[PDB]
RNA sequence: AUGCGCAGAUACCGGGAGGAACGCCGAUGGCGAAGGCAGCCACCUGGUCCACCCGUGACGCUGAGGCGCGAAAGCGUGGGGAGCAAACCGGAUUAGAUACCCGGGUAGUCCACGCCCUAAACGAUGCGCGCUAGGUCUCUGGGUCUCCUGGGGGCCGAAGCUAACGCG
């Protein structure tokens, strides 16, 4: 298992206990496939520079995580599935680079 | 229990380009089944060419789904009947009894899936129309609720779901059209499971087709004593007539019916 | 090279290895939404590269316009 | 993919004396297990003739390797042989 | 009529032929002009001097309506574009804001021998 | 001209579908036996640059033959065609116009697996090593990083090479 960091965009018009049923989804999906958080983030609801998914903001969630290497694919896949996944982004763990220093 | 499409025998003389297939649940069909009259003659007076025969099984298949809207079923596995298309899936409904349906898409031994108020839109399972995520493919599928899985796209692969409008759905049908059902009828979802079929290569017509059970035709066959067409001679006729009193081959046949504008609309055509 | 805006010195250390920077990296935006250039950023080649790369991870998921109607003309 | 760790511990089980960080013996462990997993990629996959390519270049090389292996010395030679497998 | 005081006036150019049209403050919109709108054919209508005359038109038509204050959408470009535009302020009837669109491709469909001579 | 529109188009607004492509950034720039290869993400992968000097111990340079590899065109079956588009059909042409222009529209162009290997296949210049001023720029790895050093690209460029360019 390696590490990269998930950040995924998931539908803005959501409410209570939706957020609840697909976020914990997430949850024991990513369990399932071989994820475990390492940061639970997440900036919480935020508007776009281009009306996608039809609006013009939705929910973001980020949390960087150990998962199986090549399972990334996989459970992407299976998250993108839950229709209001506006974005399924994931991205190999690395962080360095000071331009301007 | 899938089934191979190509095998083709070789240059066992002319016997040649001899297209196979086979599914491997190769089982023999199960409890649920009678047999056909031997039709070709009927209501006692004779009509339409070929036809001829050849063994005899015949069937007995669900076309109704809403009875029991929900029983999972797991796929009791691949199996078929000397008829149909494309194939079928004798299905087991969790509460004991089974049933022989369709074949979707290659969908897997074993497999649940079942239907009705909401099932999970995963080719296999089934849904009163509305449940359809327009954009999505199914067949089998009824108009007219009640009245049966009414358009059952034989093999045909082709419940093509095209937006919907008041109490009726669009549908790309195979045809190259695009008519109307009320949701609340119903889809077996996904799609067919045969076509190479359609492809298959078979050997000296006689046999096969025959074997087929359909013998013939034979146009303006000469002594045109009847034939429509011209004869008693070489030279293709002129008037441009067909057998029993016809019309060519380039004329309407619906009409007011009621049917018609009522629904569908594409007109029929396509252009592969 | 012209010389009376640039932006190298807009921010100092700056981490490339970002995407969730709505502001840093808006400073490159100039109208409708292009990539001000070498011609601004003079970020080595190193630079106008995986600078860039994250741009691009940013229109990606979005939150930032690649482009857009341009309100002035 | 590319497992340094476990690289390490059979460059070992080969390399006969503990002081062998580059030899004859490594050359082979390493081209040999590469050659191996990499091709069975090469299976499930079909085309990526430019590494395919590589990868040929490479097996020549290790072969040639044990080329000269038997050149002076074959017989610790067969030995490897035999203690892999390949050239049977 | 249905009067709306402000919406949008719409120059696309071609060079060839040019047109302007008013619209809505959202997007539909009354009445327009053009090259050959302004009794012109073949090439003339192509002229910055049609330019300022349908400009013209697209004006005293849009006083006719309860309109009159606009911003400019521009799309394409025009022989001529100027003399168009600057006719448009011109008349006034309120010269206001100005949109830029002239909407971009992107790269992805090759284009007749024109400018494809443009390799 | 034309062909398309008051059975309302051409423009403007909203929504739908799909194919292709991939802007700025992005470069006179990079990776590859070659061909040629780009919106980002992830899966697996290969060439390959620098530094400790640690390992082995010259195993290496060459490659007739073969063996795999690859433009675009075109074929084979099975998908698919938004646009572009030989062919074809028009319209404009001259005296002629089968073509240069405008109006159309197939095959093909695209995906999968198979098949052709094709060439101004180019730097028209085989590969492998080592010897002979410097100057400049640009990308990239290491450092006492006014620069130096290994590598990599264009430019100027003594000697010198050539029938002459021009190589350098």
């Amino acid at each position: 298992m390696r590490r990269y960091e998930v950040n995924i965009v998931l539908n803005p018009n959501l409410d209570q206990s939706q957020l609840a049923l697909e976020k914990e989804i997430i949850q024991r999906a990513l369990e399932n496939y071989g994820a475990r958080v390492e940061k639970v983030e997440e900036l919480g609801l935020r508007r776009l520079a281009y009306p996608i998914a039809k609006d013009p903001q939705g929910y973001f969630l980020w949390y960087q995580v150990e998962m199986p290497e090549d399972r990334v694919n996989d459970l992407a896949r299976e998250l993108r599935i839950r229709d209001n996944v506006r974005r399924v982004m994931v991205v190999k763990s690395q962080e360095p680079f000071l331009a301007n220093a | 229990k899938f089934k191979p499409y190509t095998p083709s025998r070789r240059f066992m003389t002319v016997a040649d380009f001899s297209e196979i297939t086979k599914t491997e649940p190769e089982k023999s069909l199960v409890k649920p089944l009678k047999k056909t009259g031997g039709r070709n003659n009927q209501g006692r007076i004779t009509v339409r060419f070929r036809g001829g025969g050849h063994k005899r099984l015949y069937r007995i298949i669900d076309f109704k789904r809403w009875d029991k809207v929900g029983i999972p079923a797991k796929v009791a596995a691949i199996e078929y009947d000397p008829n149909r298309s494309a194939r079928i899936a004798l299905l087991h409904y969790v509460d004991g009894e089974k049933r022989y349906i369709i074949a979707p898409d290659g969908l897997q031994v074993g497999q649940q899936v079942v239907a009705g108020p909401d099932a999970p839109i995963q080719v296999g399972n089934a849904l009163p129309l509305r449940f359809i995520p327009v954009g999505t493919v199914v067949h089998a599928v009824e108009l007219e609720p009640k009245k049966g899985a009414k358009l059952a796209r034989a093999a045909g692969t082709s419940a093509q779901i095209q937006g919907r409008e008041g109490d009726y759905v669009i549908l790309r049908l195979p045809s190259g059209e695009l008519r109307k059902v009320h949701g609340e009828c119903y889809a077996t979802v996904g799609a067919v499971g045969n076509a190479d079929h359609k492809n298959i290569v078979l050997g000296k017509a006689g046999r096969s087709r025959w074997l087929g059970r359909r013998p013939h035709v034979r146009g303006a066959a000469m002594n045109p004593v009847d034939h429509p067409h011209g004869g008693g001679e070489g030279r293709a006729p002129r008037g441009r007539p067909p057998a029993s009193p016809w019309g060519w081959q380039t004329k309407g046949l619906k009409t007011r019916k009621r049917r018609k504008p009522s629904s569908r609309f594409i007109i029929a055509r396509r252009k592969k | 090279p012209s010389r009376k805006a640039k932006v190298k010195a807009t921010l100092g250390e700056f981490d490339l290895r970002d995407y969730r920077n709505v502001e840093v990296l808006k400073r490159f935006l100039s109208e409708t939404g292009k990539i001000l250039p070498r011609r601004r950023t003079g970020l080595s080649a190193k630079e106008q590269r995986i600078l860039a790369k994250t741009i691009k991870r940013a229109r990606i998921l979005g939150l930032l316009p690649f482009t857009e109607k341009l309100v002035r003309k | 993919p590319i497992t340094k760790e476990e690289k390490q511990k059979v460059i070992q089980e080969f390399a006969r004396f503990p002081g062998d960080t580059g030899s004859t013996e490594v050359q082979v462990a390493l081209l040999t297990l590469r050659i191996n997993r990499l091709s069975e990629h090469l299976k499930v996959h079909k085309k990526d003739h430019h590494s395919h390519r590589g990868l040929l270049m490479m097996v020549g090389q290790r072969r040639r390797l044990l080329r000269y292996l038997q050149r002076e010395d074959p017989e610790r030679y067969r030995a490897l042989i035999e203690k892999l497998g390949i050239r049977g | 009529k249905r009067q709306v005081a402000s919406g949008r006036a719409y120059i696309h150019a071609s060079y060839n032929n040019t047109i302007v049209t008013i619209t809505d403050p959202d997007g539909n919109p009354i009445t327009w002009s053009s090259g050959g709108v302004i009794g012109y054919k073949g090439s003339r209508k192509g002229t910055p001097y049609a330019a300022q005359l349908a400009a013209l038109d697209a004006a005293k038509k849009a006083m006719a309506y309860g309109m009159q204050s606009v911003d400019v959408i521009v799309r394409g470009t025009g022989a001529g574009r100027e003399q168009a535009i600057r006719a448009l302020q011109a008349s006034g009837l309120q010269v206001k804001s100005i949109v830029d669109d002239t909407p971009v491709p992107h790269n992805g469909c090759r284009p007749k021998k024109k400018f494809r001579k443009a390799s």
